[PDB]
């Protein structure tokens, strides 16, 4: 019931900020380069 | 899956040459045909054909007889190459 | 352009409601059909020509 | 046969045929491309099903599948991705684009072919329509110098003034002072 | 511009064939009236008008 | 027409009205597709799953993330805490190696 | 090829049929030339009604809003509803690991509460769209409820009857026309055109410079 | 011609920057008030209106609607129907209309 | 453009004639770190559409609801 | 769908083809190398018009409403509006609706004046001498 | 279930090729373990479920007033903010009436016009203007761009 | 071998016996055609889309266990746990942070899954039939409003319209034919009579109501 719900929106976030929608993408961006590097180091202690 | 195993005399490929180029001419012209402003993407290629090679040309071919050898990739296969050794007269060193 | 790779000729028929009136399974029934008729046209032109 | 298609409005007056076939009551919250989503779905649920035909030979099993693929294209049309787009023909009734009726410029693009004349140009009406610039969010985290500067801007309110034009954000026009980086191409 | 691209799509067309009576394409007016002028009337030629 | 109109021009109106269609499993697919691509991205370049003394991929990548980690010797920090920032510093110099 | 079905009728093709020879076939064609240009004429002479009576003026000041239509994005909210599923799927798929292994600890004890925030957003967005097409589809049946009872008394004006008055004597002069000969001659409809003739006069004035006089609101077409 | 050909008639200036082509400034821009400044300036406007302007709204409603009319003839009609049986030139000055 | 009723001769945006070109952005870091693809996403409907509502809200408390 | 109706208009890519729509009963499919067909499978030939902008469309209304109320004596400022606020494509598209209209108007007229000549079989025949027929 | 056999080839004795008869099973024994993992996850997928149906009530409640807010007359749905400052605002409206006052060259084509040498054959000669070279071209008030 | 290989055992069960049994063991064309469409288990039946997920589920399994198990940032500020100098202490929950929004990674998928896309072009050019619009087509816009409340003002019109429709025409059949065509007609007009036809009056050519 609270406003602090209110972060949930996405269909009016181009009233606030629309930020959200760009940093994500990094965010996803950045996993997917972690996963490469550290499954590689953690891995490769095996040979 | 698995190695795949094939019980002929000769590869595909070169069994093949003359069928396989063929469709590989034909995927070029499928593209060429597709691609109405080819021109446009040469020449919007140039300029990173010309950069990337020659900023890169040092680090992967002219170190080979220029300033600096930069043996490190060397050194891993070499070392790579004495373990493939070792490993090939496990049984006689442990015995 | 059905078998094109990415094509940009798109005042070919590409966006344009093409339908027909031949049978349906086309790369089953009529495709085949044409490659039959291929086969059968050099097939008879090399026992000609030979 | 032509006194049957009447046959449902003989029974009824001017005042019910309009309130029973015409003033049907708004109500835009059905999944109307459910009946799409259902059959063009259908396919790929065929497949998981079709997948594991117990039939033995390995070639077999590829003339089921290039016999499935066959129904799909008549209607996918090219099989290579990015290449084109898939050929279904859909009823007529009157909530084709529905959602969009309000647009100008999406019926132009799908009613109206027009006429090159001698003078072959876009009829000045239509360019003149389209320099009215868009707008475009500020928003932008592609180009450094804002990723940086937006983490210090303080978003202010901004007053409703009584129009629908207010440029709160940045021009869709490539001449604008804060959208110059942008490659409109 | 540069979106999401999609690499499998369908496209669908509502088309106004005008000879299915499955749908609201189908001119009603003009196929009765049009059957209504076939029949000798004295009205005849005023349905042809309309 | 006369008061609040243009010219009356001739066109040509378009029976067929294409809409394309917003389904849901076309992303379904389009994610499968992009699944197999990154797939063979970790196939090809990040598979250390067969020799490695005779693959070169693995050698070069076994060799080289040795050659990081002996470094916490140097005595730097928690080798486990700054590794991820040198991953995200590879991409800030890596631009000169198109990384 | 203008007035097909009524040069059709005229020709006789809905009761007999043509000459089989191309000279009085061809006769018969140019013999209802006149006739052609009198019908013409007739269905440019019909008042006018006000435009305010079955469409709402689009000009008017009231329709600056340049609203929307708001929409429920059913596949959007049933695309991120598997996506969700899909990782519901893959905990469960991995559920030994996720509850055991302690390295998963933080995943195992966030996965819910992105799990609820993620649910959270996908039913905000159909709720709050939801809420959205329940106005509009309120507000335009009452708003036009209020402006037909606004517009109600504009049938009661007597262009109304002027314009009905009109088309029931176009019909019934229409009625009257009939082919007196087969002669493939214009006077196949002699007593025709005086009938038209008659009709034409009765509504304009054809010792006048202009007999058509142009009007906004007029018949060009 | 030149595909990318504009006629402006105001002033505009554009950038003296390298690989950039737009414009930076227009001559003799002069700021307004902010729209907190013209929000303020609105809401004293609205409440006298919602105080002291709805009396006898009604009748000036019904003569602004019947002005909307495409003909005279059924703008007079409207004023004798709707709106009591008001004159076209007296309701004209009401609203404003009349020079 | 061409259903907009402007014939094209040839093709592609290599203008042959008196025209500019706009050739691709060069996948360098020089000009990818200054010019960017515009993004359509980031092209909206103006939030004033949203101010409509306010009739919604008014029509509402007249009508009792 | 239905074939499309026959239309003569075709373009050809290797060699003249000489497409005749009336020659097969339904229609070939376009080969890249063959042929390409005319726009509009399904179409037909309308008139449409553009739409005036809104402030032009207001201008135009401000000097009719001054018009019938003050006269067109007093309304040169609203006169001057529509000559400065409207585009100056609208002013030509304005200008050229007249100048059809006239056009139209000539056209209905010219129609009109062959309509009621009086032919040399109907010389001096009235209402009275019709025959009292019907269309049947 | 059973597999109709063609006895085309006789298969080879299980005791002697115990090998060959091995992968059907480990590969439904695969199978077995994961269906462990899915009935042990029934209360953990529950409770989330379970707790999205209870986060269903309090959304409803939010979404209503952030659209009606506390008087039902506009909640925070009606909010709009910007980071533009004064000057980016009056030059966004500037370059609006610069892009109504951007015309293109030579308009429309004028073959597609009514002729004069056509109307003067249909019986109306028209008349020639001047051009009006006093009136300058202004944009509209702002509502309109 | 899964459980849906089994379904389909069972429902092929007289189907096997058509085609192993009798077809299989002949000679010829339907020798051929049996052996050829043999029923059975699968060869080369195994699912590589199954298989890339295991793969790359264990895979990415083990880089979030990496990831995640983090000593905490929480616990080396007091100094008394284990770390005493930690420099980059600000940098331990950066890893698990990333991990969890990976979870969102296909739920927010495209453009289409951060935003509401009808407010946004690329909706506009798809309904177009993913066609190139002007870049601000989003505001040359007809009011929704208008559109749909004249719909149902116009029906609603429509019924009043065939009540006054019904009035005119039955007080025109009560009307003499000199006063049916000298109302409403032209001044100039001289009325002159024309012979008496028998012309019915009906409504509704359709037999409609
Ligand atoms: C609607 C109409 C349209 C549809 C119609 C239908 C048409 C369908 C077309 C399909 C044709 C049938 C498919 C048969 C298999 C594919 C053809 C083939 O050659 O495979 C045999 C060949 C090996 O056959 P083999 O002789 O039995 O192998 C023996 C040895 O083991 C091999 O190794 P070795 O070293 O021990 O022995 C020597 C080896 C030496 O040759 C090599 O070993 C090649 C070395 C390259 C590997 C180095 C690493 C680089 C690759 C890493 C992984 C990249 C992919 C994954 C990463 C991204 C993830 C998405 O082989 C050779 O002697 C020469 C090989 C052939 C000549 C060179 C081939 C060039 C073209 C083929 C590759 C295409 C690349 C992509 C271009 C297309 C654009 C997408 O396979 C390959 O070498 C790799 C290709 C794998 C298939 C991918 C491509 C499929 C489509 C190819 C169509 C024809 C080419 C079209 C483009 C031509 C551009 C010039
Ligand atoms: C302390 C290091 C140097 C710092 C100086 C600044 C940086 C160097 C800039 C110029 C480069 C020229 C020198 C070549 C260096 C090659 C080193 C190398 O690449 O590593 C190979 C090496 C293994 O490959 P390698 O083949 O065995 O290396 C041997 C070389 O191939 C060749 O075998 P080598 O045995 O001959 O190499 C021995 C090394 C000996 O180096 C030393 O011992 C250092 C000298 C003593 C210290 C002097 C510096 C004093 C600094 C304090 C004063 C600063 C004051 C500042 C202000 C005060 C501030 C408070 O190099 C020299 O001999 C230098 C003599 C230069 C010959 C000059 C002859 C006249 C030439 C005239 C034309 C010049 C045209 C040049 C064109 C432009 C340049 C391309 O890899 C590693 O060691 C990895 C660990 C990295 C070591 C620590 C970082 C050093 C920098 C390495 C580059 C980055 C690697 C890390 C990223 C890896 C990818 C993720
Ligand atoms: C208890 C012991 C047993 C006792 C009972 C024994 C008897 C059982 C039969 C009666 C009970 C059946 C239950 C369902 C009632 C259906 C009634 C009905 O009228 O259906 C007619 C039904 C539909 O006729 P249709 O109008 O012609 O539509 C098919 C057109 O192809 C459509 O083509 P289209 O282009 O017009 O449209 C494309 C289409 C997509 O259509 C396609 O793409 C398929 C195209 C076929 C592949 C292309 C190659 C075609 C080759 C031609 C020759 C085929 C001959 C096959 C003969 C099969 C004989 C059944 O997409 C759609 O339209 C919508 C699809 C989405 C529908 C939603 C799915 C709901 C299904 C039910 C879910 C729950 C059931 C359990 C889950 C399934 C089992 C794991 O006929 C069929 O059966 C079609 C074959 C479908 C495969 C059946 C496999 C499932 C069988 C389940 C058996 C039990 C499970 C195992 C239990 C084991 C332990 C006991
Ligand atoms: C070019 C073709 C294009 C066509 C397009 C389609 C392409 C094919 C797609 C194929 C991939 C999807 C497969 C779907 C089923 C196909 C049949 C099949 O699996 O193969 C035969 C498969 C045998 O596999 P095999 O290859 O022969 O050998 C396996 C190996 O030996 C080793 O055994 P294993 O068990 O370790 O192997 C596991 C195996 C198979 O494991 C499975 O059991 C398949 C389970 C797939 C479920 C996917 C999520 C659905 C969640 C349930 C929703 C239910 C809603 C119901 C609503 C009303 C009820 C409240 O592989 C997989 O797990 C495949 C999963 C693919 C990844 C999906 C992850 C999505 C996350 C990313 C999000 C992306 C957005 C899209 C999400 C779409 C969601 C609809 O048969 C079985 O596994 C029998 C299972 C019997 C027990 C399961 C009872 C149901 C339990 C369901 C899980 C409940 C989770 C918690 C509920 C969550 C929601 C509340
Ligand atoms: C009514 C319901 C029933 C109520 C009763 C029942 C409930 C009772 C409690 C139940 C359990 C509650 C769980 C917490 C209590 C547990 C007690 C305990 O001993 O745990 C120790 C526990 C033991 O450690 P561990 O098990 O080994 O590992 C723990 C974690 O795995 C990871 O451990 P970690 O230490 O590695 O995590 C570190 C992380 C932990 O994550 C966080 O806490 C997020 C912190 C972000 C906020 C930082 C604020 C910085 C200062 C701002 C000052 C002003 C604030 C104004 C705020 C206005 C807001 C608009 O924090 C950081 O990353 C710090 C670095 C941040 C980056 C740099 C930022 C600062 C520099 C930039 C400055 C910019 C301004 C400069 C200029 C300023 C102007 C002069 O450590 C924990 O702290 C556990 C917390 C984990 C999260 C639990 C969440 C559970 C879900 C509940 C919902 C969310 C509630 C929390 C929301 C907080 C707001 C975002
Ligand atoms: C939770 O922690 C995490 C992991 O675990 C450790 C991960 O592995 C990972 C990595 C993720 C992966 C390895 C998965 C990668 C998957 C990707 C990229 C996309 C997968 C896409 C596919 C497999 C394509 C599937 C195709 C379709 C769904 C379309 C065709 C299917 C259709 C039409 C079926 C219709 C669907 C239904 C009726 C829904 C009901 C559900 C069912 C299961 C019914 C099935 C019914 C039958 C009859 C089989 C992450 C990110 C993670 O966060
Ligand atoms: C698909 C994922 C399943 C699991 C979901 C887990 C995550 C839970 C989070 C969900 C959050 C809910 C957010 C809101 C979603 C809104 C859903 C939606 O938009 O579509 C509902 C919509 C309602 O239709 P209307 O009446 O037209 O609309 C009225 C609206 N009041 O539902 C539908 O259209 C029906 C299609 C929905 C999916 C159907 C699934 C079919 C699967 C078939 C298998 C069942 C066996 C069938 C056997 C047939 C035997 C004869």
């Amino acid at each position: 019931i609270l406003d602090y719900l209110f972060l949930l929106d996405l269909n009016d976030d181009l009233t606030r900020k629309a930020v959200f929608e760009q940093v994500i993408i990094f965010i996803f961006i950045y996993c997917t380069m972690n996963f490469l590097a550290w499954s590689t180091v953690v891995e490769l202690i095996w040979p | 899956g698995p190695e795949q195993v094939s019980p002929h005399y000769e590869s595909f490929a070169m069994s093949r040459k003359f069928l396989l180029t063929f469709w590989g001419g034909f995927f070029v012209l499928n593209f060429g045909m597709a691609t109405v402003d080819l021109n446009w993407i040469m020449k919007s290629t140039y300029i990173p054909w010309i950069f990337w090679f020659q900023l890169m040309y040092f680090y992967v071919e002219g170190k080979n007889s220029m300033f600096m050898p930069l043996l490190q990739r060397f050194y891993r296969r070499a070392a790579a190459n004495e373990i493939f050794t070792m490993e090939a007269f496990y049984h006689e060193n442990i015995e | 352009n059905s078998a094109l790779i990415g094509s940009e000729n798109q005042s070919d028929s590409m966006n344009e409601l093409n339908t027909n009136f031949s049978m349906t399974y086309y790369i089953l029934t009529v495709l085949p059909g044409k490659f039959i008729y291929w086969i059968y046209e050099i097939l008879h032109t090399f026992f000609v020509v030979c | 046969d032509f006194a049957e298609l009447l046959r449902p409005l003989r029974s009824l007056s001017f005042n019910q045929v309009v309130d029973r076939y015409v003033l049907i009551p708004p109500n835009h919250t059905f999944y109307r491309n459910w009946t799409y989503e259902k059959f063009l779905g259908g396919f790929g649920l065929s497949y998981l099903i079709l997948r594991e035909l117990p039939l033995r030979n390995f070639y077999a099993r590829v003339f089921v599948m290039y016999a499935f693929a066959a129904k799909v294209l008549d209607h996918l049309g090219n099989p290579f991705p990015f290449s084109g787009h898939g050929q279904i023909v859909a009823a007529a009734d009157r909530w084709n684009h529905w959602d969009v009726r309000c647009y100008d410029n999406v019926m132009k693009a799908l009613k109206y072919i027009r006429i090159p004349t001698v003078q072959n140009n876009i009829p000045e009406a239509t360019r003149w329509y389209g320099r009215q610039p868009g707008h475009l969010l500020r928003a932008d985290t592609y180009w450094i110098p804002n990723l940086v500067s937006q983490r210090f801007a303080k978003h202010q309110p901004a007053h409703w003034d009584g129009t629908q034009n207010m440029p709160i954000f940045r021009l869709a026009d490539p001449k604008h002072k804060d959208s110059y980086m942008v490659q409109f191409r | 511009t540069s979106e999401s691209v999609l690499a499998y799509d369908y496209k669908l067309w509502y088309l106004w064939s005008g000879v299915s009576n499955l749908d609201e394409s189908f001119d009603m007016f003009f196929n009765q009236y049009w059957a209504l002028s076939l029949s000798t009337s004295v009205f005849q030629l005023f349905y042809a008008v309309i | 027409t006369y008061f609040y109109g243009g010219i009356l021009e001739f066109v040509y109106f378009d029976k067929s009205n294409p809409d394309m269609c917003i389904l849901v499993h076309t992303l379904w697919i389009h994610l499968l597709i992009l699944f197999l691509i990154f797939t063979g991205f970790v196939t090809i370049l990040f598979s250390f799953y067969g020799n490695p003394n005779t693959e070169e991929n693995t050698i070069d990548s076994d060799y080289l993330a040795a050659s990081g980690t002996v470094e916490a010797e140097k005595e730097i920090t928690s080798i486990d805490d700054y590794l991820g920032l040198v991953f995200a510093i590879a991409y800030v110099f890596g631009v000169f190696f198109y990384v | 090829m203008d007035n097909y079905f009524t040069a059709i009728t005229l020709l006789g093709l809905r009761d007999q049929n043509l000459p089989p020879f191309k000279d009085a076939r061809l006769q018969r064609y140019k013999s209802i030339k006149k006739m052609i240009d009198l019908i013409e004429t007739t269905t440019k002479l019909a008042p006018p009604m006000p435009v305010e009576l079955f469409m709402l003026n689009p000009t008017d000041p009231e329709w600056d809003d340049d609203m929307t239509y708001p929409t429920i994005t059913h596949a959007t909210a049933l695309y991120k509803s598997s996506a969700l599923a899909g990782n519901l799927f893959l905990y469960a798929y991995n559920y030994n690991n996720f509850t055991a292994n302690i390295r998963l600890r933080t995943m195992r004890y966030l996965f819910p509460v992105v799990s609820l925030a993620i649910f959270g957003n996908i039913y905000w967005d159909y709720r709050s769209q939801l809420v959205k097409v329940n106005l509009f589809d309120e507000y335009i049946q009452a708003r036009a409820q209020e402006l037909v009872k606004q517009n109600e008394y504009l049938l009661e004006h007597e262009d109304v009857k002027r314009y009905v008055w009109w088309y029931e004597d176009l019909k019934e002069t229409l009625a009257r026309v009939h082919r007196q000969a087969n002669n493939h001659k214009a006077c196949d409809f002699k007593d025709s055109e005086i009938i038209l003739q008659d009709f034409i006069r009765r509504y304009t004035n054809p010792k006048d410079n202009l007999p058509i006089k142009f009007h906004p609101q007029g018949q060009t077409f | 011609m030149q595909n990318t050909t504009n006629i402006v008639h105001v002033p505009v200036h554009m950038g003296h920057t390298h690989y950039f082509d737009y414009i930076d400034s227009f001559p003799k821009l002069k700021e307004g008030p902010t729209l907190e400044e013209n929000h303020i300036t609105n809401q004293k406007i609205l409440r006298e209106q919602l105080i002291s302007g709805q009396q006898g709204l009604e009748q000036n409603l019904c003569l602004r609607n019947c002005f909307k009319l495409s003909q005279k003839r059924y703008i007079e009609f409207c004023l004798d129907r709707k709106c009591g049986g008001a004159d076209f030139q007296r309701a004209a000055t009401i609203l404003g209309y009349t020079k | 453009t061409l259903r907009a009723g402007k014939n094209i001769e040839g093709s592609g945006q290599v203008h042959f004639g008196y025209h500019d070109q706009k050739w691709g952005m060069p996948a360098i870091p020089m000009f990818q770190l200054m010019y960017y693809e515009l993004p359509g996403n980031s092209i909206v409907v103006n939030p004033c559409r949203n101010q409509n509502y306010r009739l919604y809200f008014e029509m509402r408390k007249k009508l009792g609801i | 769908a239905p074939n499309p109706y026959p239309n003569g208009i075709h373009f050809d890519r290797v060699f003249p083809t000489h497409y005749d729509p009336l020659a097969e009963t339904n229609r070939t499919k376009a080969n890249l190398q063959l042929i390409k067909y005319a726009p509009g499978n399904y179409s037909t030939l309308v008139v449409t018009s553009e739409k005036l902008p809104r402030p032009c469309i207001r201008t135009i209304q401000n000097y009719r409403r001054c018009q019938m109320v003050n006269g067109t004596e007093k309304c040169n400022s609203e006169a001057q509006d529509i000559l400065a606020i409207c585009p100056n494509w609208a002013l030509d598209h304005m200008k050229e609706k007249v100048r059809f209209y006239t056009k139209a108007l000539a056209i209905n007229n010219q129609t009109y004046i062959r309509a009621m000549q009086v032919e040399e079989y109907n010389q001096g025949r009235t209402v009275a001498d019709v025959a009292p027929k019907t269309w049947i | 279930p059973k597999i109709v056999n063609p006895q085309l080839w006789p298969n080879p004795n299980k005791l002697r090729f115990a090998d060959l008869y091995k992968y059907q099973g480990v590969e439904m024994k695969k199978i077995n373990d994961s269906i462990k993992n899915y009935k042990a996850a029934k209360f953990y997928i529950g409770g989330i479920l379970g707790g999205c149906l209870v986060f269903k009530f309090f959304i409803d409640a939010a979404v209503d007033k952030y659209i009606f807010g506390e008087n039902g007359n506009g909640g925070k749905f009606l909010e709009m903010q910007t980071i533009n400052s004064n000057y980016d605002y009056y030059y966004n409206r500037q370059f609006q009436r610069m892009r109504y006052l951007t015309e293109d060259p030579a308009g429309d084509d004028p073959l597609q016009k009514t002729k004069d040498e056509h109307l003067v054959d249909l019986g109306f000669i028209p008349k020639v203007f001047g051009a009006n070279v006093e009136v300058r071209k202004r944009a509209p008030h702002d509502k309109y761009l | 071998m899964n459980p849906i290989q089994k379904a389909w055992l069972k429902i092929l069960e007289p189907v096997s016996y058509v085609i192993n049994e009798k077809m299989a063991k002949r000679t010829g064309i339907i020798g051929k055609l049996g052996r050829f469409f043999a029923i059975g288990p699968r060869e080369y039946g195994v699912h590589p889309i199954n298989r890339m997920f295991i793969f790359m589920n264990r895979k990415y399994m083990a880089f979030q266990a990496v990831a995640l198990h983090r000593y905490s940032f929480v616990k080396s500020l007091t100094h008394n746990g284990f770390h005493m100098l930690r420099v980059f202490r600000h940098f331990a929950f950066v890893l698990p942070a990333t991990v969890l929004a990976g979870l969102g990674l296909f739920v927010y998928w495209g453009d289409d899954n951060k935003c509401y896309s009808p407010d946004r072009f690329p909706y506009l050019k798809k309904r177009a039939g993913d066609m190139a619009l002007p870049l601000n087509s989003l505001n040359q816009r007809t009011s929704a409003h208008y559109i749909e409340i004249n719909a149902i003002y116009g029906a609603e019109m429509m019924k009043r319209y065939h009540k006054v429709w019904e009035n005119i025409i039955e007080e025109r059949s009560k009307a003499t034919d000199q006063e049916k065509k000298t109302r409403y007609a032209h001044p100039s007009y001289q009325y002159s009579p024309l012979p008496v036809v028998s012309i019915p009056n009906v409504l509704n050519p359709l037999n409609l109501q």
